[PDB]
């Protein structure tokens, strides 16, 4: 455990909270709409209060935008949507230069632990019904309980008199011990008052809190840091996509203008990540740090410690204290040294120390209570060490709060004792981080009690394990009675149908709607405006890629998860399951069946049977030798020319092959004929030529490559063309065949019913074609390697057009391959448009394909273009999010293969043919950037298709109102 | 169309019943499929017992209003 | 250092841009008055007219910050 | 990345696109990774996908989206899938090697069929029901077999 | 290159040691990555180097030599060179042969066109309007060579010869030396049919009013494997009969 | 442990605090296992644990006073836990 587990290269930045705003502004917009939000809720009001925070000038036009052009007649959901937006366009006017504020608006949770008859133990967490509101909380815990009585106007105020609240601030006393003070409570009461109402900000409050996962207090903390708006250093000890992917959640939700969070793993456990972690946030952005001085430290890192008494105490107890003790003491320290060899006296930073109201009073918890107990230490230790000036210390003494030891919370509060959830707690902390109770902790450190009263009851212990053992009694005795009963009625009176689903794979036509709807969004004018023959629709359209096929590409891109169906179809791409109907083990089976093994296998247990394989084997991956030829980037097989030095020992060889031995070395080799077997002896001598195989570690290592197992046969191609053409050209017959099936043009021959086979073209292209061809005949033809005479032709780019038209089209319509790089697909629609409007075709093949090999991926590691995935690595990130668009941190593109196709053609005959119309291609068009030396270099080229004049724009054109072009038609 | 086929072919109208119980069975397991195919999710079988099929119209037109993508 | 909690040895070396005064525990809070204490007084018209320099300064701010667009 | 977004903002700053309406970004790579020219057709499909269900998925991979790119205020960059209540229209923009530069517009479908008549429309709509129908029957049975 | 002597290489297993030879660290070291247990890489103290002593079994190329039968082809005259029509050595070292070929043909086609400044185009249409849907069959092919054989051999080959490969390279070429035009990009590929092709993509282009003006027209480069792949499809004219 | 503050807690000070405390605790726990195993319930052994006044007035003392005030918990423990019987707690608070 005191591995070391922090780098600065693995720290993740967030901080684009204005994108976030309009993301969020966005999904809140789309849920009152479609009606996921019927109501104002407090998850709406929470959600307005990010937007809020986020506020800016920019949100403010957004927002007026998408609340202007909404229509408020199309349903009272609209309605309600623009009158809501309408009232946070105004809220967020107000607080546009306001600093942003945490204010927690869920509804308070209290617990409920029900038995049912049957001995069921359930627990929920109902809303509390005597508290509803934040404010009503801190009244609550103002106000107390019998069980803390002791022998215009701040809710300090309404605190009775002889009281002790719930949450509290002590004061010590001159003799040493630490009591309940009115004057710090009071304080610390009306500080989270005007939180509750007000809400608190963190600007400028540069935060590093650990043990911050999810479910945890440090959790809720965060989040309300970064709604307040601060600068928090989360740490985390599970840093992967998962938690990466929580953080930014977090982040994209709560992170108000100004906040960034900065994500870094970390073992609190090891004092070399203490000291690299605070040396990171110290140093300057220059240095590779943050150049961050912190406010705050919240150090709520641990690991629990369950059935460890005193005898049980050993390495884990051990490596538990460190953490939450002597690793926090290192981490202050740390915090001390930067701040004195920066001669930082007037900026402390308040350490939050998460303290235990019980040390040693439950037990069995290893050294928790040890580490908790001398966490008080610092108290005294801030005022007798040269360290005050730098850290004020802020001891929580947090109470029970809900996250075993749920089901006896509403049993703990039937005396008056309080128990928090997380978000209460949470507050109750960031309440602590107040400007008030920051300056009291300047002044002097605080022990701030947030124990809800729980030291009251005498022999907590023992009183919480009588609760759990009556409630574990009542359940153990309801649930045999129960069992017992069902026994004897089945006994005396002597002895449904659940349906699962199954897969029904959907092509997912268009949505035709009514005529009246549909013509009610577009123009009166538009019938009859139109040449459909000169309107170009996607009739069809298909792709073969790392997510498979469309349909589970784009369940992977929308819903990040595959339906039934969606998951099924992978199963039976990557050949996981097969079909199976007949005689099965005896029994007739009729289903999917596991190709391996034939074993019968379920709709149902598709899923779990098969998901993490589909995971794992599509999408973006670990580069797998199997699919590119046994190519290993780790292991890149070169040859290295040396000249022999001595001679070498003779092999034999044939006639044939010593002569071309001979023929290439001349005197630097001898051939001998074998008199016993007419064979040859050939003896290479010094100075002969000679290459020695070397291998090269390259550092792409990843690829989008398609799914493991995918095979051309499982779609129907024969050995016969798969051992002809290349795997590019299986990608596209298979994509020419989906996209067909798409169009619903089962048999392509279907086409000619309606057009003359000169009016079918095919206008897709690669943008580098047959790479493995290419390869055949560059390298192995060179190593004399079995090569099939026409790799040539397979090598071309326009050779899977030509498979494509002479295995399912038989067209003689235009062929036109275009090469574009990465942009031949648009310029295989552009020209298939082209073709069209001519009407050399009426029907058209778009698209673009290309492979992934081991030279191409080489050669664009050569240029940079692709990540290095050495570099990702260092950096944390796995293959998953190697392809990160449009980020702080993107460093080179994901090589990947595969084909697209779309099938293309004239309005009117979709219309005459009656096939599916996905999309109007309303235009298509290509275009080159400027004169330069760099050829991948992007540029604004294509920037000229929105070229426009506007010397006069005084008066709109009549050309551009549609009743003039009717009239005129 | 295959269930309504099946209660014409296999249900006889003048005597109210099914002609065959193992007919009867077949027409069940078939709607039982189609609720197995059409169904999103877990849920309770609309037949329960095959009982029910003596009102196969009624039957066939309570599973299809459930199921309509199958109609 | 003493009275604004800035060093001109650090400011001449370094030629900072920015220069953040914090006004935390009690030496901040002496600073802070420090620069609240610092009035711009002008007899204009015969009215002594007390324009506060740092206005942004009160007994509420944590810190101050010196602007520059070079140094 | 920054070229694209200055030249989709360009375009729509000079079309003088209303303020605060920015162009929802997807980007589609993240998951699938860059072909070296299916890139374009299999963001076509996504593009047509996205017009037909309403749905705008999100870059999952967007981390944290640069800052340089707050300045193309006409430019949105989701992280997380918007079920819109609509898509008109989707530009598909390609920027392959040698400077091919390339830019499509796919618009709703039903665009078009207001351009026609009701019966047209009907009879229309009736023969993609059949073929949807045989394309299904077909489509199942190439799957098993 | 030459057909009578076309250099391939044979695998062949180590039937004894080799003598070690001196190597790199780099380079010792990949070679045992290679062989694994059948290569020993030693330090040498006095100098730092590495000795690498191949062994029994080890995987081993040798050249050999194969004697080809398409010995004559249809050759540029010998002596062209694009710094005789004033392409510079920096070009000539960036671009493949074919790029030279295009780019000498693109100006010569200019100045038939009378056009001696391509940007006086741009004193008549809009740099959007002029196109280059000229393309070629396989493109590249020497640059092609570079990254799928001398790369392989560990040859010097300059980083980007992959974009040198690509079939639009020669256009992007061809607009980023001449004529900076904005214009429609359509490269094709027909093999022996693309300059048709081009002819008739250009003409759509031209017809759809995306450009006004277009470089249309194909080329392609004689190289080694090629004429090689072309000789094993018997597409050629074998030179021994003839 | 003198002149060693919080920033200065390193080596020394974890060493420290293990004796003081983190070992104790582990002495205590064998002599509770060896009494356990041998079926020892009423010969319990009196822990004289040396506690400090003072934990953190005069500082400077590395960790030593997170290993006393630490060892109070051990009150708590004896009650909370199943080694009362092996094991009594009498915490002398050692003046001057
Ligand atoms: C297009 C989406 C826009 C939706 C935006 C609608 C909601 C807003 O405008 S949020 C503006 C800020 N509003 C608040 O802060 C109110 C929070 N304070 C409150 O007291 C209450 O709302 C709660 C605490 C949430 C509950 O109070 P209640 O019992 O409902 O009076």
């Amino acid at each position: 455990g005191v591995a070391t587990s922090f780098s600065r290269k693995k720290a993740r930045t967030f901080d684009s909270s204005w994108n976030w705003a309009k993301q969020s502004l966005l999904s809140l917009y789309f849920e009152i709409i479609h009606g996921v939000l019927k109501n104002v809720d407090r998850e709406v009001v929470s959600e307005a209060i990010n937007i809020m925070n986020r506020s800016n000038d920019a949100l403010i036009k957004f927002m007026e935008y998408h609340i202007s052009n909404t229509d408020e007649t199309k349903g009272e959901n609209y309605q309600l949507v623009k009158t809501l937006g309408e009232q946070l366009i105004e809220n967020c006017k107000q607080v546009l230069d306001v600093d942003p504020v945490y204010k927690d608006v869920a509804k308070p949770t209290g617990p409920k632990t029900a038995i049912d008859k049957n001995g069921n133990i359930t627990y929920s967490e109902e809303p509390r019904e005597k508290v509803r509101k934040l404010s009503q909380y801190v009244q609550e815990m103002a106000l107390g309980g019998p069980i803390t009585k002791e022998s215009s106007k701040t809710v300090s105020s309404t605190i009775p008199r002889e009281t002790i609240p719930f949450l509290h601030l002590r004061k010590k006393t001159p003799a040493g011990d630490w009591k309940y003070d009115r004057q710090l409570s009071s304080l610390f009461l009306d500080g989270l008052e005007k939180a509750a109402f007000n809400g608190v900000t963190f600007k400028d409050k540069y935060v590093l809190i650990t043990g911050a996962g999810k479910g945890s207090i440090g959790a809720e903390v965060l989040q309300g840091l970064l709604q307040g708006g601060a600068k928090v250093v989360v740490t985390t000890s599970r840093f992967s996509k998962q938690v990466t992917d929580y953080y930014q959640s977090i982040y994209a939700k709560y992170g108000a203008k100004g906040s960034t969070l900065i994500v870094v793993p970390f073992n609190q456990g090891s004092k070399q990540d203490v000291e690299a972690l605070i040396e990171f946030i110290y140093d300057t952005e220059k240095n590779g740090g943050l150049g961050w001085d912190l406010d705050a430290i919240i150090p709520f890192a641990a690991i629990p410690e369950q059935g460890i008494e005193l005898e049980h105490i050993d390495s884990k107890s051990e490596f538990a204290h460190r953490i939450m003790l002597t690793n926090i003491l290192r981490m202050m320290g740390c915090v001390k040294k930067q701040k004195s060899a920066r001669g930082i006296e007037t900026r402390p930073a308040q350490v939050i120390l998460p303290m235990s109201p019980n040390h040693g009073t439950f037990g069995g918890d290893g050294m928790y209570s040890e580490s908790k107990l001398s966490l008080e230490t610092l108290f005294n230790r801030w005022h007798s060490e040269s360290w005050a000036n730098q850290l004020t210390v802020c001891g929580a003494i947090i109470g029970w709060t809900r996250g075993a030891n749920n089901i006896i919370a509403e049993g703990i509060e039937k005396m008056g004792v309080r128990t928090f959830s997380q978000k209460e707690m949470a507050f109750n902390l960031l309440g602590l981080l107040t400007p008030e109770v920051v300056e009291l902790c300047q002044k002097s450190p605080v022990m701030a009690d947030l124990n809800g009263g729980l030291q009251f009851v005498p022999e907590l212990k023992e009183f919480t394990a009588k609760l759990r053992k009556e409630l574990v009694e009542t359940s153990e005795v309801r649930k045999a009675v129960s069992i017992e009963t069902a026994l004897e009625h089945k006994v005396v009176n002597g002895n449904q149908v659940e349906i699962q689903p199954r897969a029904n794979i959907q092509l997912d036509f268009p949505e035709l709607k009514p005529y009246k709807q549909v013509k009610q969004i577009a123009p009166a004018e538009l019938e009859g405006l139109l040449d459909l023959e000169r309107v170009i629709v996607v009739t069809g359209f298909a792709e073969v890629g790392p997510w498979g096929s469309a349909r589970t590409r784009w369940e992977m891109e929308a819903f990040g998860e595959f339906s039934l169906e969606g998951c099924v179809e992978m199963a039976w791409i990557m050949g996981f399951i097969s079909y199976h109907n007949g005689n099965l083990k005896g029994r007739p089976y009729t289903g999917w069946v596991d190709s391996k093994t034939k074993e019968p296998v379920d709709d149902k247990d598709v899923k779990a049977k098969y998901e993490t394989s589909i995971l794992e084997h599509s999408g973006i991956r670990l580069i797998e030798p199997e699919l590119f030829n046994g190519y290993n980037p780790e292991k890149k097989e070169m040859i290295q020319e040396v000249i022999v030095e001595e001679d070498l020992e003779p092999f034999e060889a044939s006639k044939e092959t010593a002569e071309q031995f001979k023929h290439q070395h001349g005197d630097k080799v001898d051939i001998f004929e074998i008199p016993e077997t007419g064979e040859y002896s050939v003896k290479l001598l010094k100075g002969a030529t000679l290459y020695i195989p070397k291998a090269l570690r390259f550092d792409r290592l990843v690829a989008g490559q398609i799914p493991t197992g995918w095979n051309a046969k499982t779609y129907g191609i024969s050995d016969d063309i798969i051992s002809q053409v290349d795997p590019i050209t299986l990608f596209v017959l298979v994509s020419v065949v989906e996209a067909f099936i798409a169009s619903g043009i089962t048999d392509p021959y279907e086409m000619y019913k309606y057009v003359h086979v000169s009016e079918v073209g095919n206008c897709s292209g690669s943008g580098m074609g047959g790479v493995s061809a290419l390869r055949g005949m560059f390298k192995d033809r060179f190593k004399d390697e079995p090569v099939q005479n026409d790799i040539l032709q397979e090598s071309f780019i326009n050779t899977m057009s030509a498979w494509v038209n002479m295995l399912l089209i038989s067209s003689s319509g235009p062929i036109k391959t275009p090469v574009g790089a990465a942009a031949t697909s648009v310029e295989s629609v552009d020209i298939g448009v082209e073709t069209i409007l001519s009407g050399k075709a009426r029907i058209c093949i778009v698209g673009g394909y290309d492979d992934f090999q081991e030279e191409g991926s080489f050669e664009f590691g050569n240029m940079k273009a692709t990540s290095n995935t050495l570099e990702e690595f260092e950096h944390g990130r796995t293959p998953a999010e190697m392809s990160r668009p449009a980020t702080t941190t993107r460093n080179g593109f994901m090589e990947a293969q595969g084909a697209g196709i779309q099938i293309i053609m004239q309005a009117d005959l979709a219309l005459k043919m009656g096939v599916p119309i996905y999309g109007i291609v309303a235009m298509a068009a290509t275009a080159t950037d400027k004169i330069g030396r760099s050829v991948p270099a992007p540029g604004k080229g294509i920037l000229t298709t929105a070229r426009e004049h506007h010397s006069s724009v005084k008066y709109a054109s009549p050309n551009l109102n549609m009743k003039y072009r009717k009239r005129q038609l | 169309e295959v269930a309504k086929r099946l209660v014409e072919l296999m249900f006889i109208r003048s005597t109210n019943s099914w002609f065959d119980v193992t007919w009867r069975t077949f027409t069940g397991d078939f709607l039982r499929r189609v609720e197995e195919r059409f169904t999103k999710s877990k849920t309770l079988s609309l037949i329960q017992s095959y009982s029910l099929l003596d009102k196969p119209d009624e039957a066939i037109e309570k599973v299809f209003n459930a199921y309509p993508a199958a109609r | 250092k003493d009275t604004y909690g800035f060093s001109i040895l650090d400011i001449v070396i370094n030629n900072p841009v920015n220069l953040t005064i914090h006004f935390g525990g009690e030496k901040g809070k002496r600073i802070r008055e420090n620069y609240s204490a610092m009035i711009f007084e002008t007899i204009v018209d015969g009215k002594l007219k007390t324009e506060k320099i740092f206005k942004e300064i009160n007994e509420h701010s944590t810190s101050y910050t010196f602007r520059s667009e070079k140094g | 990345d920054k070229n694209e977004s200055a030249t989709i903002n360009e375009m729509m700053k000079h079309l003088g696109r209303s303020e605060g309406n920015p162009v929802i970004g997807v980007f589609q790579k993240f998951l699938t990774g860059h072909p070296k020219g299916a890139a374009g057709a299999w963001m076509m499909n996504g593009a047509l996908q996205i017009l037909n269900s309403g749905i705008i998925p999100g870059n999952r991979n967007a981390d944290n989206v640069d800052k340089i790119l707050e300045q193309f205020e006409y430019v949105l960059y989701p992280s997380k899938t918007l079920k819109t209540d609509g898509v008109r229209a989707v530009s598909i923009t390609s920027f392959g090697f040698g400077q091919k530069g390339g830019q499509a517009i796919v618009v709703h479908p039903d665009y078009l069929y207001g351009a026609i008549t009701e019966d047209r429309y009907n009879e229309y709509v009736a023969k993609v029901s059949a073929r949807e129908k045989s394309a299904y029957k077909f489509f199942h049975n190439g799957m098993i077999y």
